[PDB]
């Protein structure tokens, strides 16, 4: 039950002016006070404007923040792919006794260059085979946009067990991280030449493959 | 408020 | 004027959630609301509640009234919260917040860094650190990568820490993987000049406070 409710996602191209809206009834926005927040990636909430337009020392002159009736409006002049982040509104319901915030608004800023992932895979620790067990460790790193598509294999067959997969993950420079394992027994690992990753990113694709002949 | 504080 | 977070990482369902939060660079007993916000996973945000620092007089969500308290310990320049009868909808980030200095050029809000409370029944286990020994498969073009596996832990979260913080460069370390477990596992690398592969050391500090380990293993390049 949301009472300030925001469009989920909102897309920007650079030097664009764009706006987030924030919709609430008459008890919270219609009479209160509206702040807006900005969360990046692994980061606590940074607040942006408090009174419904004031802007905390700091915070860059192209935002601004507005709010009539029972809405307020968060705008961005110029964007910056620097504003990639999380937004939110946030006042206080009289109806509910409470401060609360709203659904949240994800921005992303387009016209960044796509770019292909760096992939490490590394084999298993001797440790851990002495451990009866074999861990296939692979690194999806620096990726643009943020969909890739992971796939092992032993010697040439697909392997769907096994296999734990992270989503992509948005790193602090606007690029995306991911990582996948392979959970083996340390026989599993002696009972096949090669094990590899398969990485397809934008419809180009790139394995890299571990064999225990080289240990 | 600067932030949430009395309402 | 900054703030930190204590608490359990893990707790288990209708027992009670106890935080602290310390300030440092200001007075607990200041004109201001101190209020505990959590964030839960998909990232919504909830108000618990405010503390004023001069009388101590305290508000609360009305959705959690009954389950919290928030209190000052003038003596530590504290803040603390309770949370009582926690099930599986507590599990969140939690940060404590001071509103910050009404004039015209504030920096703002005061945030802390948060701590993430996962309240469930399973035990707490520690990690298992392999180290991720580079390939020449992985030395290609003069820079290797290594790293540290932090495998089969719970709850969230571990940190690592590369020389005991004293190399920076060229670390990334992933975000954490859900087993089908229950437990996590993540993987933290450095990547080197492969001349230093010979000569410097590269030690991985993984960390976990809910389980109360530490591990600090040395990672080596060893043909086979």
């Amino acid at each position: 039950q949301f009472v300030l409710t925001q469009p989920p996602s909102m897309s920007g191209a650079p030097g664009q002016r764009v706006t987030i809206s924030c919709t609430g009834t008459n008890s919270n926005i219609g009479v209160n006070y509206v702040q807006w927040y900005q969360q990046f990636p692994g980061t606590a909430p940074k607040l942006l404007i408090y009174e419904n337009y004031k802007r905390p020392s700091g915070i860059s002159d192209r935002f601004s923040g507005s709010q009539s009736g029972s809405s307020a409006s968060l705008t961005i002049t110029g964007l910056q792919s620097e504003d990639e982040a999380d937004y939110y509104c946030q006042s206080y319901d009289i109806s509910l006794g409470a401060h609360v915030f709203g659904s949240g608004t994800e921005l992303t800023v387009l016209g960044q260059p796509k770019a292909a992932p760096s992939v490490t895979l590394f084999p298993p620790s001797s440790e851990e085979l002495q451990a009866n067990k074999a861990t296939l460790v692979c690194l999806i790193s620096d990726f643009y946009p943020g969909a890739v598509e992971v796939a092992w294999k032993a010697d040439g067959s697909a392997v769907n067990a096994g296999v734990e997969t992270t989503k992509p993950s948005k790193q602090s420079n606007n690029k995306y991280a991911a990582s996948s394992y392979l959970s083996l027994t340390s026989d599993q690992w002696k009972s096949h030449k090669s094990y590899s990753c398969q990485v397809t990113h934008e419809g180009s694709t790139v394995e890299k493959t571990v064999a225990p002949a080289e240990c | 408020a600067v932030g949430i504080g009395a309402v | 004027v900054q703030l930190q977070e204590s608490g359990p990482g893990l707790v288990k369902p209708s027992e009670t959630l106890s935080l602290t939060c310390g300030v440092s660079g200001g007075s607990i007993s200041d004109a201001y609301y101190w209020s505990w916000i959590r964030q839960s996973p998909g990232k919504r945000l909830e108000w618990i509640g405010y503390i004023f620092g001069s009388n101590g007089g305290t508000r609360y969500n009305p959705s959690l009234r009954s389950r919290v308290s928030i209190s000052i310990d003038t003596s530590k320049n504290q803040l603390s919260l309770k949370l009582t009868s926690v099930t599986a909808a507590d599990t969140a980030v939690y940060y404590c917040v001071r509103e910050g200095v009404p004039t015209e050029a504030t920096t703002g809000d005061h945030w802390g860094q948060g701590v993430p409370v996962t309240v469930s029944s399973a035990s707490t286990k520690g990690p298992s650190v392999f180290p991720l020994a580079p390939s020449s498969r992985s030395t290609s073009e003069s820079t290797a990568a290594l790293g540290c596996l932090v495998k089969d832990y719970f709850p969230e979260p571990v940190t690592v820490s590369w020389n005991s913080g004293s190399l920076t460069s060229g670390v990334h370390t992933f975000p954490a993987v859900l087993q089908s477990s229950g437990l996590y596992s993540l993987s933290s690398v450095v990547t080197v000049p492969s001349s230093s592969l010979g000569t410097q050391t590269y030690v991985c500090n993984v960390n976990h406070k809910p389980s109360n380990t530490k591990v600090d293993k040395r990672v080596e390049i060893k043909t086979c």
